[PDB]
């Protein structure tokens, strides 16, 4: 979004993420690993699934006929009461359009605050022995394969692994 | 090595709208609308849903019913539901009325307003007591009782003046009574009789055209018979005759009475409508085949899935999916990103 | 040392909803609703509450009042506000009216509708050019005036053909002019007496039933007459008469006049309402006692804290707090956390 | 909330934090001390208490009575006057709800992010020679027990406290 | 050195509402509504707009062609948008009617309501055969025909009772034919003629008053004739008469059929109103000036700029910017802050 | 905002940011130097826009006069016609002064999330070299007059202008 646009994160997008719709990349001599990471997508489709749900619990009054006013006896009365009906179908959709509106502005803006929350979940799994860029990528002393990222992903790379060193 | 927090790119052909971003391709979304497909109109699901006011009356309509016809008497089931299926009601037997001279035509209609509907089982007035002379009971061969008697609608009595009493009268007022019970509204079914110069003199010693008059709840409605010249019978048994009825209908609010001012030839209330609670009411078709959450006058028949729904707004029941402008969808994906 | 950054863990009875993680227990909430009392009704706190249209007149119905029941007859104030407190209207004195036989009981709930309500000063026909023979002005033991002489509606005059006039008469036509002032409506009270076939012929030289109709702004009322056989007396003064008038309105709007098309027995319209503005109406009951924001038909008396409010939605007028399907509360607290 | 799910904060919480609803909590030979971020407190009280005064500023017209519509006379009218009586109030309260809904998803939401401004102010005070872990919480090679956990939320830890480097 | 992320500081004359921080000042906003000033009325832009029942009836009101007057039927343009232009239409021709005892008035009002409206080619009750003897079609000076001869209201039938029918009779009845096109409304223009004691006789052999009932789609309305002593004429044609008429209508949905109960002095309905479709309606004032987005009863033609407006809430139809209660401001910068120390 | 006050972000502004709304200040011997950040500021005024446009799409239905109700003789009815007028302009004028608040709310409430990403456009090109304080500021080993705020404003400072490493 904005932030990620001002931040300098990447605005483009990885086709090899299919698994997810967030996750991480590794740049060294291998090339390009790319991992989806499950949790972050997760989280992700819950928050949309809830928000479903919330919109699916709103209820309003059906509109029938009214119980006196007949055909030809009471036209006028029931050409009123046509407006009524027209009016709140109106006066709803515009409202529901408003409330799904704010509900998918939500959902696209926080693409970069899981990108944010990302950073945060290799941070502490690299070590203090790796060097935060700040445009969202991490520069590490080790060598990081497909095989290395996906342990990432997984939320089981351990430094150590490396001979490096971790927050005890 | 460098590490980073990126996003995928798929094919984004879906678009939703948002605030500070406009319009934005997808990768996933969730539907939230349908545009719903025309069906047989069906029971409301988890409520009696009313058709015909009389299910066990066959070969009787609604307006049948609700002028008490003989033949077409029976159990009105009370219903929460109930599906309007003529815009104006017919009869289809019993004596020729001219049925658009009153407002007549809506009263199965405004009867299938209410929850209960029952007739009442003792006469609002009594005929040898009622004034303009003393009486006799006419009955007519257009209206065959389950015995096939000669009979009349058991909402009214056809009155006849005595054979000593074919004379003209100046009008006269008989109070309709409130006879209902606690809460209940009364609808009271009345009206008069006509014919040609030489009928009207055998029947009623007069032949000049008659005035009636009726006042409830502030409302008053005045008419003048015809004599002879009629329109042509329909709706009827098929029994020619040379004379017409008209009818017309009396709502009285509970514990109100209502007054009628009439000649010769009235055609004075017997049994009453009773009728309360409130029915949900919405036009739709017959016959009602099976069952469906929700009802609505465009597409009848109909079952929840999406929130939403698009296409035709119109008056609908039940649960139902509510009306939009436009076809919503719900992001359900990321926005479109091209490939590193 | 590990120092870090923690939220709160405390008993989280309460539950709020949310858009993208549901239903979720709080450590505390701001109510944001009440679910009301019912309470005596009150005055609107910063405008001026009507209840009986007449305050300074005693012994008196807002019917009475209206009608211009002798006695009944004072200063009507205005207000913004007003509380219906008879859907039915009654009186409690004078002549025997067939009140259910018109309109005529909803009267002064269609001047309460109104901000400002006057009777006019001058009467609005001259019954000594009235059409339909010369008249006297006939007056009733059951109409006590202030000094207890006989007296009748100062809205309608009693008119009685004299004694060189006593015969009946072809239906004759008067037109009721606008004589209110700018703005104004003009509300006509009018009538007709009627009587045993003795008294009929007595009073009027005609003892067959009288015809009356009225015309304005489109709407046109006939009614017949009844010679005799009246229902009991009620709501009346309680003195013994064979007779019984029939009383109506008629709505005149600016600059707009009416007419009376009348034969025998008719009460001419004399003193007229003229009525200007709007008033807030809402069901309510009597007396007012003390003040408060809102006036709410099922709770009464009011005073607004919470700005939502749970229960029973009806008609209120005031500062009133909006009514909502649940209790609603704000999150003033964090999300429930299990302690570590 | 999401982000903290994925950045790997700590999903429990802390019943010695009492006197507010956010703050920290210190790791070491001490055990465990816990103290509460009153300015954090406070700004979040803040914020809900303007939401409260935007809620309540919002007027929707009486209901009264129609003044020309009688009783018994007017009866059909009077229905339609009380279906549209009825479905204002259906449409207000469902618009209401939907003000509050938003409401609460903005106060629930914003946790994590006073968390993340609560990581700014705890940084600074610690000094360079502490190590950002990204999981919320910092190591620092200094003890710091619940006189010294006071001191950071009372915003007076100096690192030269414990003759550590401080940001000049 | 020390580089750090910093916010402007700038003149905040500007205030917007927000759910979290209430009321702040801004350096910039743009303006969501405006106060609309009041103009005259014009024609709704992409829709042809309806003002004059019958433009080219020159010297003509819309009551006067709606009952038919001589010299005022023309071509009846279809609209879906059309101005109320009369709270209380009047007539300026023919013969003097008592308006104010019947709805008349309206009738122009109410055809303005329709789309398409059109009078009929044949007449709806033929007087030749109507009930209560035989009749011939009288005429008058006050309503000059195409030919400039004697004539009529030509949705009605002034009918006379000839030599041989001077007399007086019961309350006939004939039923009025629905004759109208598929879907279209039918609307009945009837009345009767009244008049002083001698010309009653005269006209129709019977000096009493007559009385009068219509009955369709259940309303039922009785009037009962007036003789001598009448109101000053008013709204005609200018030409001294004894008598009066009084007019009405009744309207006949598809497929109804009327009554109309009469006795001496009936107009009997000739040609009828066939209308179909909806036009929508607004109160306004004549004549229309130029093109305009958007119809406002309070201030006429207007164009739509800002997406809201402010002001007197009205019926308005078109391109119209949508009331609020307040001058909604979008912010376009940044809450205030004072400068740093 | 909420964030900056607890996380101790300038609660100040600066007069001398006059190209934009937001950007990045400078404190050596040189004095005070200030720039405004083009891309921040732009994006700011894009979101705007997209609000502005968001909101000017709404369309409600006329209200116009019926077509049967006829002036005094259906004058109950049209009273009820008039309420149901007034009540559509009331309900559907809160429900956008709703809308508005909301979208304002947005706008007021992101300003932070702006600093935040000009952190991160700050923190690549000062380099490894510089000194993540937390309240939004930087320490850097060389000096940064005006003319190298620029630089950095523009995204086309380099930290090897004064030799020292960067980012790759
Ligand atoms: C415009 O009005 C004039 C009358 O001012 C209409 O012309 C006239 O029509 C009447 C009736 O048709 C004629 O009167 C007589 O009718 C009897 C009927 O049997 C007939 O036997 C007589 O020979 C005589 O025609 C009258 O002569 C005739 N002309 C005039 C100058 O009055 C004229 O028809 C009206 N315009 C239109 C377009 O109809
Ligand atoms: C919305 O999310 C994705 C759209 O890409 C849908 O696909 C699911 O993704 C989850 C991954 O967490 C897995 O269960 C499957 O890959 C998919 N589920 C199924 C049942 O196929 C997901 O179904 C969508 N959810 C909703 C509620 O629409
Ligand atoms: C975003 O979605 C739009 C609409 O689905 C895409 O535009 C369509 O492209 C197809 C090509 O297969 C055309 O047939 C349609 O006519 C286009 N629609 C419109 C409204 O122009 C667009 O290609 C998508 N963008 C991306 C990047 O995938
Ligand atoms: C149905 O049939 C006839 C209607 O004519 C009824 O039986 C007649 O009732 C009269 C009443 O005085 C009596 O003369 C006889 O009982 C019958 N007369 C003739 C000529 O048949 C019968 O009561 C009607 N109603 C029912 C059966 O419920
Ligand atoms: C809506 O409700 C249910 C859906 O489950 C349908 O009712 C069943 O339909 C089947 C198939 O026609 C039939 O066996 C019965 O009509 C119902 N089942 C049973 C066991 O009784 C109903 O038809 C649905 N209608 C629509 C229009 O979707
Ligand atoms: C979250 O709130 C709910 C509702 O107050 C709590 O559920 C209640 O638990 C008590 C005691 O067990 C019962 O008496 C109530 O009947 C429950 N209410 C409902 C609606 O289930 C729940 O315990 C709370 N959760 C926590 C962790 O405090
Ligand atoms: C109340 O009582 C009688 C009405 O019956 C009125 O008495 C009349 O007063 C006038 C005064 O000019 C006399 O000329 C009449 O002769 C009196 N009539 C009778 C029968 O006594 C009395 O004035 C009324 N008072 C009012 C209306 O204030
Ligand atoms: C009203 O009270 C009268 C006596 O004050 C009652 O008298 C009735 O009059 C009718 C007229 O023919 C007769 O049937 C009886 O004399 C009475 N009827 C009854 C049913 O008892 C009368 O009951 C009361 N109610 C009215 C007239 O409606
Ligand atoms: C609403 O609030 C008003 C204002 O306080 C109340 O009126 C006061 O009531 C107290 C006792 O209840 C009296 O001592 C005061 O003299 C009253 N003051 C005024 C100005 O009237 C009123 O009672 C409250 N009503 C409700 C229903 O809450
Ligand atoms: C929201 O809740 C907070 C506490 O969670 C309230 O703040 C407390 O209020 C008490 C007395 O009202 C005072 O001791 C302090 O202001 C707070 N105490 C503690 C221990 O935090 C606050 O008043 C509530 N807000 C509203 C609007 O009711
Ligand atoms: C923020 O609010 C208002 C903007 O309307 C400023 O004060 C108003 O405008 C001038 C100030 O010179 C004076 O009329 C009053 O002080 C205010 N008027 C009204 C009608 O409220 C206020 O100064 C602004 N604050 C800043 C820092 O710009
Ligand atoms: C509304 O806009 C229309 C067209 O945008 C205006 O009509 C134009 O008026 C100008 C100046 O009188 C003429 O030069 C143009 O030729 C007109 N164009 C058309 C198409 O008519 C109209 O005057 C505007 N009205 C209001 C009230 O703003
Ligand atoms: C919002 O405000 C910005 C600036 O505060 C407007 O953008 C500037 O407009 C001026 C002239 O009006 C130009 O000279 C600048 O080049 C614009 N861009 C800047 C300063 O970055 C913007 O037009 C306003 N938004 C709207 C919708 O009008
Ligand atoms: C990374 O993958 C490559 C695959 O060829 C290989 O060097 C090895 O499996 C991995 N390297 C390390 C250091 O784990
Ligand atoms: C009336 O009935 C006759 C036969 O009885 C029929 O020929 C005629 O067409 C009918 N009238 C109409 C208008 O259909
Ligand atoms: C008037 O009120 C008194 C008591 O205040 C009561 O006795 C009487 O019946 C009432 N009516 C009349 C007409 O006096
Ligand atoms: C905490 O640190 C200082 C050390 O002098 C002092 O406040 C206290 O002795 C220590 N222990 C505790 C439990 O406060
Ligand atoms: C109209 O005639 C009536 C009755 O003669 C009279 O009241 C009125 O003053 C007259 N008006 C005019 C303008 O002559
Ligand atoms: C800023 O930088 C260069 C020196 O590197 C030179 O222009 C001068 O010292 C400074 N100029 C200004 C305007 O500050």
């Amino acid at each position: 979004g904005f932030f990620g646009a001002i931040a300098g994160f990447l605005e483009g997008g990885w086709e090899g993420m299919i698994a997810g719709w967030h996750g991480y990349t590794s740049h060294g001599a291998h090339g390009v690993a790319v991992a989806a990471d499950l949790k972050s997508t997760q989280e992700a489709i819950n928050k949309i699934t809830k928000n479903l749900n919330s919109l699916s619990e709103l209820e309003v009054k059906n509109l029938q006929r009214l119980s006196g006013a007949m055909n030809e006896l009471h036209d006028e009365i029931l050409e009123l009461d046509e407006k009524v009906d027209d009016l709140r179908a109106d006066t709803i959709s515009s409202q529901i359009e408003l409330a799904v509106l704010l509900s998918n502005e939500g959902i696209i803006n926080s693409e970069d605050e899981h990108l944010l929350a990302l950073e945060r979940k290799l941070k502490k799994m690299l070590g203090p022995s790796a060097v935060e860029i700040g445009n969202g990528c991490f520069e590490t002393k080790h060598k990081c394969n497909q095989t290395c990222l996906d342990r990432i992903a997984a939320g089981t790379f351990n430094a150590g692994d490396f001979s490096l060193p971790t927050f005890d | 090595d460098r590490i980073c927090t990126g996003i995928t790119s798929s094919n984004s052909p879906h678009v939703v709208k948002t605030a500070t971003q406009g319009e934005v391709n997808v990768t996933g979304v969730i539907p939230l609308t349908t545009t719903p497909t025309r069906s047989h109109f069906a029971n409301l699901k988890g409520t009696q849903t009313r058709g015909k006011l009389c299910p066990n009356c066959f070969n009787c309509t609604d307006l049948d019913v609700a002028l008490g016809r003989p033949k077409c008497m029976g159990n009105i089931p009370s219903a929460k539901v109930s599906i309007l299926h003529e815009v104006k009601p017919v009869t289809s037997g019993c004596y020729p009325i001219m049925h658009d001279r009153t407002k007549i035509r809506q009263l199965p209609n405004l009867l299938r307003g209410y929850e209960n509907i029952r007739l009442s089982t003792s006469n609002v007035i009594n005929t040898e007591t009622a004034p303009g002379g003393p009486y006799k009971v006419g009955t007519s061969g257009s209206c065959p009782n389950v015995t096939n008697g000669n009979g009349f609608f058991n909402t009214m009595a056809w009155v006849i003046p005595k054979d000593n009493n074919k004379i003209a009268i100046n009008p006269v007022t008989v109070e309709v009574p409130y006879i209902c019970s606690e809460g209940e509204d009364q609808i009271t079914v009345w009206g008069f009789h006509s014919d040609d110069k030489t009928q009207m003199e055998r029947l009623y010693g007069d032949s000049n055209p008659q005035k009636f008059t009726s006042s409830a709840n502030g409302v008053t409605t005045h008419y003048v018979s015809q004599i002879g010249g009629f329109p042509n019978q329909t709706e009827d048994e098929g029994l020619k005759q040379s004379g017409r009825i008209v009818v017309d209908y009396m709502v009285q609010k509970p514990g109100k009475t209502g007054t009628i001012v009439y000649q010769r030839g009235i055609l004075l209330p017997q049994k009453v409508w009773c009728a309360s609670g409130r029915s949900k009411v919405i036009k739709g078709s017959l016959p009602l085949i099976g069952e469906a959450d929700c009802l609505h006058e465009k597409y009848g028949g109909l079952n929840k899935s999406k929130p939403y729904y698009t296409g035709e707004h119109a008056k609908a029941i039940g649960n139902c999916p509510i009306w939009v402008k436009t076809p919503l969808k719900l992001a359900n994906g990321t926005k479109y990103r091209p490939p590193a």
